[PDB]
């Protein structure tokens, strides 16, 4: 019968290894670097577009970083089209907790929700797992300010900073050198770019090879705003901290 | 309605009035009740207009799906649907239906199918709420093998008088020919057939 | 089942219920707690149809319970009060829906406000510093109107509540044979045991 | 290498399982061709009968799937009548949905989704045949629509298939370069059942008896398939000029 | 409802 | 060998190995024999232990008032298809208040192990079962075998060392067939039969398992001292 | 390679060899025939008389379909019958909607595209028989055999099994000597010498003879066995033959 | 029976490539040359119609397809995996969007359906991914003119201009050269017909190019008056003498 | 309600009034009781005002896309077909009653649906709660061989009939007039006779009039 | 019993010059017995109004189920939806429950952003769209605000004149209305403001 082109998924290796989300981390390995960066007063989310040709438009584009609902925003490494199903799970789960309980959904429990969802394409189903680790940056009136990651095998963990993606173990120890606690989210926006550029396995870092975003409260009085940078926006950060 | 079908020696004749009531007002005064199923097997439809429809169009449908398959379908065939749909859903309809065809083995057949869904072979049939008016004329005034001018004007004295007692009966008189021939349709008008 | 009340003073909310249930021509009990906590700053009097009144209380007391140990962490009054809604909202075009009337009295810990919602069972909420369920509000109400004050104290809410209980006393048909009084606070839920 | 044998990408991009449909499509080593008229399409295919046993009137890859619309096969009669069966269902379907006769080039259409479905679902397999729909639409006029099993389809002004399609598409070809027109140029379906078999008869090199050839014919309203004496008829017709 |  | 892997495979040569290999299962099992007259049917069974300490794995089931069988091979298989025949004779009875035609019994049985052939995830039947019963047409004798194949006959054998007492059956035929209205003789010729396939081993008290049916017997099994009798 | 190992797959050559493999499965089975007939048909078969045990007249392998139809097939008998118990069923929807039995061809259609379907998935085993099958409708007489693929014709003889050439060889000598036609009480003598004759590729163990038939003046149009003096009388014409 | 694939015939090999959505994308580089423009008042696709037979009636083939009023597609690789793509995209354009906003999609987000249809055939049991990149041309209301492309694996990228397939690789480089940010609508037909010559060897007529714009709304294409707000479709299939036209002044 | 369809010449006019009422009060007094299904194919709706404009959509979309599917335009006996068997399998619960009509390759085409799903073919026709006075203009004035200005005064007449004399409808009259080879026209508000008087006063309050106890900003930005 | 009349309440929407405005009573009660007099009637989803009347539990569903779908809209769109967009989803969503519906009678009103042109619109309890240029009237005392906004009504005025109109037409309606008062309030709209007001009105 079909048992002869069954792939077995969701099997362990003789080391205990699950086959399917180590070869899936692989993949993820080589998608364009992605950090998050929590500051005191703020998150700061960026990420490299993956080999930008000069006929792309720009402006009008969403690659790596989404909107969940008002007060969160995740950052994407990974295959696209996998993400943006688990995208839309993630915005309608947000909202079926607002209608429920009359109150937006806390940063972890759409992470948890996310990564079970993950966590079942591993264990049952016969199906390949989800090709994405994503960097979750969001905030609620019980933690405050929160950045988590999740990847293929359905495991979640929270940080202060981190990177997802490619160039990891070199991002991660340049981000553990500069990064200190007391620190704000200009300092993190700083961070975050000088990190890219020295990761980066382009020539040169330039605004239409990025996306950027943060999550402030910024606004007036106890309040959150999501800052989606525009290109203008984002060419004129690179210069103010001096990349190019 | 009144409606009937008649067999004769060339083939078999249907006939119909062409009155759509809702209540007292004629929604349809030129209404066509005789309906064709197949080239030649028609039926003339009464009761519900929504439900004779549906089920005339399911028959027609499955007739083309038999043709396309076993070649040309015997009126008995053709019955037969139109019982299965109607005695299966007998809860939910309200048709009262005279199946006619033309085959040239068997010649002209008739089949009833009252509102149980039972099957009934006859030499001609009657039926609709002015068939009631008439059947002690047809009785009366049928006989077998007669010809197709006979048969005609049988069934336009039949149905004349069916729609002069009849309140849900009138407008003019549908009629469709079936022989050897081929198909042909008549149609005749009050000005005729009232002072018969 | 019948008389169940609630008043939200300054510091916290208070409810009472009444004890009896009949059954017929008969009063099988006297000492009936219409009452369930949800949790520990959190409390749900109901009454409505027999048996669907205490299912639907312990499942929604099931359920808090389950968000309490799955999250460390105690649901607002409001969210709880949200959740009830929707229960019920579903439960009004499903088969046989719950005939049960609920109020909810709880103390928000982060905003240090006492709240007290008041539901039906077609999932109808309303916040209120004052509520009841039935024929009772007919009678309280309008001696609420005229008496309540929005700064009182506990114990002004309490003989507030006296009189209501004297006025269903004098002119109610049925003996409901007194009721339960619980304070929900800053400190969380006790029962007055002398009233 | 099991991405040979179901319906899965190979490296470069291919499916053998579809490629291998193909080569069943000649299994019967019968040549089909049609071509259109003014008020008609014909559609001829050879009629070879082996066996002794057999009862020649039963062997036919010609079928009749509504009034208006016929369907010759090239390839194995079990997946023929397989799609012959699936074509008369949708076809009648489709008049009582819709309140019409279905167009010859949406049944095409239709036929062709059902086998790309094939091409892209792991548990069906492909049917090893290509199916030439021939019609006179009320619309379109004398029409004559081609399925495979990949799925592909398109309209043709004529059409050959079958192990020697290529020799009578050439000649096809020629003559439409000649005759500058989309068609045949004849009043009667009789005289383009003729050109289909002179042409047919140039380009196989072969003659043909009233027994070795099986012909439809598709008017307005109308598709049906000839008989022995009619195709005899027809013979004696084109060699006597 | 239309009869007939 | 390539093509051993399920029962919805063929060989190069057109076999089916799973139902071979369930048909090998078959010959493992202990022997039983079946055989006829025209007023009564037998059967036999020779009945496997574990170890002395054990009991003796019992052989031969009952379906209706009329009908039984004999198993060898797979036991849990037997009490599915016995469970099956049960049913079937049960249902023929509630509904037209008619006993089931032994041959009714076979075709039905051929056409529930047939299903298990043709499909992928099942496997086949590891049994073969004798199906005796007396009907409105006299006494009656199957042999199924798991194939779908059922065999009616005057006397057959099943199990290891079953060609001996087939062989003896074949020769003995035209004496057995005549033993009419006379049960104690037709089972003694059973036990004979049986007789014929032992090696080593003899037929004591609680190693032996008869059954028998006929035109005034219900089918009635019988095991212990009450086959004493026949040894 | 490995292109046989599962159903419904082409090989490069578009074959499908888990279909021919089956057909391997027919080739070892006994011989079976069909004759058709002025107006109707004859079906005969052989049966192997493994033992002596066997009850003679008990184990009979030709079946009927609904009242007109009969069937006759070799290879696994199993499957057979499976293809027999749907054919029932097909001609018992076709009568209860369409009054009217079910004609040969409509009949052999159903069988036809229920064999092509176990073809179609690699979850199923095709069918290991060849069925040769037919009987007497509005339309007169009709003889049908049916393979593995789903492949049916129409045929004026039939024949499958382990004699089928040798049968097949007979069968056309009646097709030339009898342009006319052939009588039914003819073809049942006939069917019984062809068996005979078949007979010879499988002479190790002897056999039994077993034949059915429906004729429109015969039978009333109706499936029978041939037994008795009728049968008696067939045997004895084919013995005659033999020597 | 049943369909027993209930699991993914799409995995990761273990250097984390997934080997079907690349077996995919070449079969999307063996397939014939389409290509795209987005000037400022309108959109260009365009493609060669490659004639599987001259007695074939290319006419009847439309590699170019409308899938709303204002939106259009055109495809390289596979040609039946694309018809049933442009079934699917026209049915779910009115099931997920105007049968509830009582009004057409906008282009983004039909493309993000489609890319959502070819996402499922990468990961659900049973199913190849669709041999096909599609470019999906489009206007709205809030967006203006815009153009897409859709890979196998259900990426979508917003372009200027791009071409897929057969030589898209110098095709690409050609449009780079050439396009600018103040393109007008006929000055981006005439670079898509310069840079499709580039790509087609045989005949290059009206008769073997396929080539639609969206541009202005057309009043005349509506097939009604009387409802003011309903302006026409943005669509247009260029005919084969308007090809013709623009080839004398090439 | 007031609803009739006239056929002519070259092809076939629908007519409708304005009026939508829930009991005996009018709540809107110029909704549009003429849809559109298909550009050419346009159907006048009586009945349950939620279900005609339901039904006509649903049937309008998968003509849309069944057009698309054959590469044709649309006909006006799929749309027919389409509605009436949504209908009857809804037993008359959707009180969709409507007159079909428009233009198609094979001609131009004039039907009624009732709610339960039976249909009728004429040359003229009316439905709704003024269909009686309507069709005794249209059994009065009708003759064959119409022409389009003179079907489209049949039409609005018919209409008028209903306007004035059914307490159900009334305001204004619209039309669509489908002809063979052109674009459908669609006349909204072709007669306007039921325009409001000048009132007798103003009824402007002074600036202050009204009571207030609390005035506030409202955030409407994010 | 009867599902639209038990807990009581109006709303009603104007169109002005280059505004819109919607108001409503506070009033939710079971049937004689008012319970509370700040129960609000009116919501807002970015810059579009909806306001709605009947079965007090299918108006605060309604518009819990009205905000999520708005919610994941924008999310979607990347932008925020409009009147007339909105009004359809309204009119689907309603009609999706046709033999099981919501009680109730929404009225949608706002200015669209990029037109600028004031809109409303009204739907009986399965979604029949109505579209109105002048007003629309919703609720227990629908009778009273037709004839209240039938005589008070004239085109094109003024966000001040407009206020006062509306207010008056909402008053005197529910004055004439057991089931209708205990307070209300009144929404202005331009184009990138909008007024929130309170009216005074007889408590009984
Ligand atoms: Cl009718
Ligand atoms: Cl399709
Ligand atoms: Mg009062």
């Amino acid at each position: 019968g079909s048992r002869r082109y069954d792939s077995r998924t969701t099997i362990f290796s003789p080391e205990g290894r699950l086959y399917q989300v180590e070869y899936a981390l692989e993949s993820i390995s080589h998608a364009g670097t992605a950090i998050g960066i929590m500051a005191s007063d703020g998150i700061v989310l960026a990420a490299e577009r993956k080999v930008t040709s000069t006929l792309l438009e720009q402006d009008t584009s969403t690659e790596k970083l989404y909107k969940l609902n008002d007060k969160i925003a995740v950052a994407v490494a990974g295959l696209t089209a996998d993400a943006e199903i688990l995208i839309n799970t993630a915005r309608i789960h947000a909202q079926n907790y607002l209608k429920t309980y009359n109150e937006d959904i806390p940063v972890e429990i759409l992470v948890r929700r996310l990564s079970d969802i993950k966590q079942g394409y591993t264990q049952h189903g016969g199906l390949r797992p989800f090709g994405v680790s994503f960097i979750y940056a969001g905030y609620d009136d019980r933690y405050g300010y929160q950045l988590y990651t999740s990847n293929p095998s359905g495991n979640y963990t929270g940080w202060k900073a981190i990177s997802v993606g490619a160039n990891t173990s070199a991002a991660q120890t340049l981000l553990q050198m500069d990064y200190k606690d007391d620190m704000k989210v200009d300092d993190a926006i700083e961070l975050a770019l000088k990190t890219l550029s020295k990761t980066t396995d382009s020539s040169a870092l330039t605004y239409d090879r990025l996306e950027f975003a943060t999550i402030r409260k910024g606004a007036n009085d106890g309040e959150v705003y999501q800052k989606i940078f525009k290109p203008q926006e984002i060419k004129d950060i690179l210069v103010k901290t001096g990349i190019t | 309605t009144s409606i009937m079908a008649v067999t004769f020696k060339d083939g078999v004749i249907l006939g119909a009035d062409s009155r759509t009531t809702t209540g007292a007002y004629i929604a349809n005064r030129v209404t066509d009740k005789l309906t064709r199923v197949h080239d030649k097997i028609w039926c003339c439809r009464s009761g519900s207009a929504a439900d004779t429809q549906a089920i005339a169009d399911i028959v027609q449908y499955h007739l083309e799906l038999y043709t396309s398959q076993y070649g040309t379908p015997s009126t008995e065939t053709a019955a037969s649907v139109f019982k299965e749909l109607c005695y299966e859903n007998k809860d939910n309809l309200t048709a009262g239906i005279i199946v006619a065809g033309y085959d040239d083995k068997n010649k002209g057949e008739v089949y009833t199918i009252p509102l149980g869904g039972s099957v009934h072979k006859l030499p001609y049939a009657i039926a609709g709420s002015g068939s009631t008016f008439i059947y002690g004329y047809c009785d009366k005034n049928f006989r077998e093998n007669m010809s197709k001018e006979e048969t005609v004007d049988f069934i336009k004295h039949s149905l004349s008088q069916a729609i002069k007692w009849d309140g849900s009966s009138g407008g003019v008189i549908r009629m469709v020919v079936l022989t050897a021939a081929g198909v042909e349709r008549l149609i005749f008008y009050p000005d005729e057939y009232e002072q018969l | 089942m019948d008389i169940i009340l609630g008043i939200r003073v300054q510091d916290s909310v208070i409810l009472a219920s009444s004890k009896a249930v009949t059954r017929g021509i008969s009063v099988l009990k006297d000492s009936d707690d219409k009452t369930r906590q949800l949790s520990p700053h959190t409390l749900m009097s109901f009454a409505g149809e027999a048996g669907d009144t205490v299912q639907f209380a312990e499942y929604i007391q099931a359920n808090i319970q389950l968000y309490s140990i799955r999250e460390d962490y105690e649901l607002s009054p409001q969210a709880v009060s949200s959740f009830v809604r929707q229960e019920l909202a579903k439960s009004i075009r499903s088969r046989r829906p719950y005939q049960v009337n609920v109020l909810i009295g709880g103390y928000d810990k982060k905003k240090n406000k006492p709240e007290l919602y008041q539901i039906d069972y077609l999932g109808t909420k309303v916040e209120l510093p004052y509520g009841a369920h039935g024929y009772s509000g007919f009678y309280t109400f309008s001696l609420l109107d005229h008496h309540y004050r929005p700064d009182m104290t506990t114990e002004e809410g309490l003989d507030l509540l006296k009189l209501c209980v004297q006025e269903l006393e004098k002119r109610m048909p049925m003996d409901f044979k007194g009721v339960i009084v619980k304070i929900v606070d800053k400190d969380g839920i006790r029962q007055v045991d002398d009233f | 290498g099991y991405d040979r044998h179901i319906t899965i990408f190979s490296p470069e991009g291919r499916l053998y399982q579809v490629e291998y449909a193909f080569k069943a499509t000649n299994q019967t080593n019968i040549n089909s061709l049609a071509v259109r008229g003014k008020d008609c399409t014909v559609v001829i295919s050879q009629k070879k009968v082996p066996d002794k046993l057999l009862d020649p009137t039963t062997v036919s890859y010609i079928f009749c799937i509504s009034r208006t619309i016929g369907m010759v096969v090239n390839g194995p009669i079990p997946d023929a009548r397989n799609a012959a069966l699936r074509a008369k269902a949708e076809a009648a379907e489709f008049r009582y949905k819709y309140g019409y006769d279905m167009p010859c080039d949406v049944l095409a259409k239709r036929m062709a989704n059902l086998s790309q479905i094939y091409t892209q679902r792991a548990y069906m397999r492909p049917l090893g045949v290509i199916l030439t729909f021939v019609s006179v639409d009320e619309e379109l006029g004398p029409s004559i629509y081609k399925t495979d099993p990949a799925g592909y389809y398109v309209g043709y002004k004529a059409t050959a298939t079958g192990p020697k399609q290529q020799e009578i598409t050439t000649n096809l070809e020629n003559h439409f370069k000649k005759s500058k027109i989309d068609h045949i140029n004849e009043e009667s379906w009789e005289k383009v059942v003729e050109f289909a078999i002179t042409h047919m008869i140039d380009a196989l090199g072969t003659e043909f008896s009233k027994n070795d050839l099986e012909v439809g014919v598709a008017t307005k309203d109308k598709f049906f398939t000839l008989s022995a004496e009619n195709i005899e008829e027809r013979l004696v017709a084109i060699a006597e000029q | 409802a239309p009869l007939x | 060998n390539n093509y051993d892997g399920d029962t919805v495979t063929f060989s190069p040569t057109g076999r089916l190995f799973q139902v071979e290999y369930a048909l090998e299962a078959i010959k493992q099992g202990s022997v039983t024999v079946g055989l006829r007259s025209n007023t009564h049917a037998v059967l036999v069974a020779l009945k496997r232990n574990a170890d002395e300490l054990s009991s003796y794995q019992k052989k031969i089931i009952k379906c209706d008032e009329h009908m039984g069988l004999s198993l060898a091979g797979l036991a849990p298989d037997a009490r599915v298809l016995s469970n099956y025949l049960r049913q079937q004779c049960n249902y023929s009875s509630l509904v037209f208040n008619r006993k089931l035609a032994v041959e009714r019994a076979g075709h039905l049985l051929c056409d529930k192990a047939q299903k298990n052939t043709q499909s992928y995830g099942g496997r086949p039947y590891g049994v073969g079962l004798l199906i005796i019963g007396y009907d409105k047409s006299g006494a009656h004798l199957l042999e199924f075998q798991p194939s779908g194949n059922v065999t009616e006959l005057y006397g057959t054998a099943i199990g290891a060392r079953s060609q001996g007492a087939k062989t003896y059956l074949e020769r003995t035929l035209d004496t057995f067939i005549k033993i009419d209205g006379n049960p104690d003789e037709l089972i003694k010729a059973g036990v004979e039969a049986i007789s014929q396939s032992l090696r080593d081993e003899s037929l004591t008290v609680d190693n032996l398992s008869i059954a028998i049916v006929g035109k005034d017997t219900p089918f009635t099994i019988y095991d212990g001292e009450a086959v004493a009798k026949y040894i | 390679t490995g292109y046989d190992l599962s159903n419904s797959v082409f090989s490069p050559d578009g074959r499908n060899f888990q279909v021919e493999y089956a057909v391997k499965a027919v080739e070892n089975g006994t011989t079976s025939i069909g004759i058709k007939c002025n107006d109707g048909v004859v079906f005969a078969v052989e049966k192997l008389i493994t033992s002596k045990l066997l009850v003679p007249q008990k184990n009979v392998k030709i079946q009927v379909v609904d009242r007109h139809i009969g069937c006759v097939y070799s290879g696994l008998i199993p499957d057979g019958r499976h293809l027999v118990n749907r054919g029932r069923e097909e001609a018992a929807s076709f009568k209860k909607l369409y009054k009217t039995p079910i004609p040969i061809p409509a009949f052999a259609d159903r069988l036809g595209q229920y064999v092509q379907a176990h073809t179609l998935y690699n979850s199923v085993r095709p069918f290991g028989v060849s069925t040769i099958f037919g009987g007497v409708d509005k339309n007169g007489a009709h003889l049908y055999m049916l393979e593995p693929s789903g492949s049916y014709w129409g045929y004026k003889g039939a024949a499958t099994g382990k004699g089928r050439q040798s049968a097949k060889a007979e069968l056309e000598k009646l097709v030339d000597h009898h342009p006319e036609g052939l009588s039914a009480r003819e073809a049942v003598k006939q069917a019984a010498k062809i068996i005979y004759l078949a007979h010879e590729d499988n002479k190790e163990k002897d056999f039994e003879l077993e034949i059915s038939w429906c004729s429109l003046s015969e039978t009333n149009g109706l499936h029978k066995f041939v037994k008795g003096d009728l049968l008696q009388e067939a045997i004895d014409f084919a013995q005659k033959e033999i020597n | 029976m049943t369909d027993r694939y209930s699991f993914s015939l799409t995995t990761f090999s273990p250097s984390g490539k997934l080997g079907q959505i690349d077996y995919a994308l070449t079969a999307v580089k063996q397939g014939v040359t389409s290509l795209g423009i987005k000037a400022t008042n309108g959109v260009v696709i365009a493609t060669e119609k490659k004639s599987s037979s001259p007695l074939a009636m290319s006419e009847t083939l439309s590699k170019v397809s409308l899938l709303t009023p204002d939106i259009g597609a055109v495809y390289s690789g596979m040609g039946p995996d694309y018809r049933v793509l442009v079934d699917k995209s026209r049915k779910v354009a009115h099931t997920s969007y105007k049968r509830i906003y009582g009004e057409y999609p906008p282009t983004k987000l039909l493309v993000s359906e489609v890319a959502k249809i070819m996402q499922e055939a990468t990961q659900s049991g049973g199913v190849r991914p669709f041999g096909v990149s599609l470019l999906i041309a489009g206007h709205d209301e809030f967006n203006g003119f815009s153009l897409y492309q859709v890979d196998p694996s259900g990426s979508y990228f917003p372009w200027k201009a791009t071409a897929i397939g057969k030589g898209s690789v110098a095709a690409k480089t050609f449009l780079e050269k050439r396009w600018n940010d103040e393109l007008e609508l006929e000055d981006a037909i005439h670079i898509a017909l310069l840079t499709l010559k580039e790509s087609v060897e045989g005949e290059f007529n009206g008769d073997t190019i396929e080539l639609a714009i969206i541009g202005d709304e057309n009043p005349d294409l509506l097939g009604y008056t009387g409802i003011p707000t309903d302006k026409g479709p943005r669509f247009r299939k260029l005919t084969s003498q308007e090809i013709n036209d623009r080839l004398e002044a090439l | 309600t007031t609803i009739v369809g006239v056929k002519f010449n070259n092809g076939v006019v629908i007519a409708a009034d304005t009026r939508s009422t829930q009991g005996p009060i009018v709540a809107d007094k110029n909704c549009a009781k003429l849809h559109r299904i298909s550009p050419k194919i346009w159907c006048a709706g009586a009945g349950t005002a939620a279900d005609t404009e339901a039904v006509t959509q649903l049937i309008g979309s998968n003509i849309e896309l069944h057009s698309l599917y054959t590469s044709r335009e649309p006909r006006v006996v799929s749309a027919l077909q389409m509605l009436k068997q949504h209908l009857f399998k809804y037993q008359g619960h959707i009180g969709a009653y409507l007159i079909v009509a428009g233009v198609d390759p094979t001609g131009s085409h004039l039907f009624s649906i009732h709610a339960h799903g039976s249909t009728d073919v004429g040359y003229y026709l009316s439905l709704g709660s003024g269909s009686l006075a309507a069709m005794a203009v249209l059994e009065s004035h009708w003759k064959q061989d119409l022409t389009k200005e003179e079907a489209i005064k049949l039409a609005s007449d018919a209409i008028q009939a209903g306007i004035w004399n059914d307490l159900g409808s009334g305001s204004n009259v619209d039309v669509c007039v489908m002809e063979i080879g052109k674009d459908a026209e669609y006349l909204r508000n072709y007669l306007t006779p039921n325009v409001r008087e000048e009132k007798q006063k103003s009824y402007k309050f002074p600036r202050g009039t009204t009571a207030v106890l609390k005035e506030s900003i409202v955030n409407i930005c994010d | 019993s009867d599902p639209s009349s038990i807990n009581g309440g109006i709303v009603v929407a104007m169109t002005g010059k280059d505004c819109v405005a919607i108001a409503c009573d506070l009033r939710l009660g079971s049937q004689s017995l008012g319970v509370s007099n700040k129960f609000e009637k009116i919501f807002h989803y970015g810059h579009v109004f909806l306001g709605i009347t009947g079965l007090a539990t299918d108006v605060t569903t309604l518009n819990e189920m009205f905000r999520y779908k708005t919610n994941l809209y924008k999310l979607k769109e990347e932008r925020a939806i409009e009147p007339e967009t909105f009004t359809q989803l309204v009119s689907s969503s309603l009609y999706e429950r046709r033999f099981g519906p919501y009680f109730v009678g929404p009225v949608v009103a706002g200015i669209n952003s990029k037109s600028g042109k004031p809109f409303i619109a009204g739907f009986d309890l399965i979604g029949c769209i109505d579209e109105a240029k002048d007003f629309i009237v919703s609720g227990t005392a629908s009778d009273q605000l037709f004839g209240m906004c039938e005589s008070l009504y004239e085109p094109n005025l003024e966000p001040e004149d407009l206020f006062e109109t509306i207010s008056q037409a909402l008053l005197n309606a529910a004055d004439r209305d057991a089931l209708s008062g205990w307070g209300a309030v009144v929404y202005i709209i331009k184009k990138d403001e909008v007024v929130k007001r309170y009216l005074k009105m007889r408590q009984d």
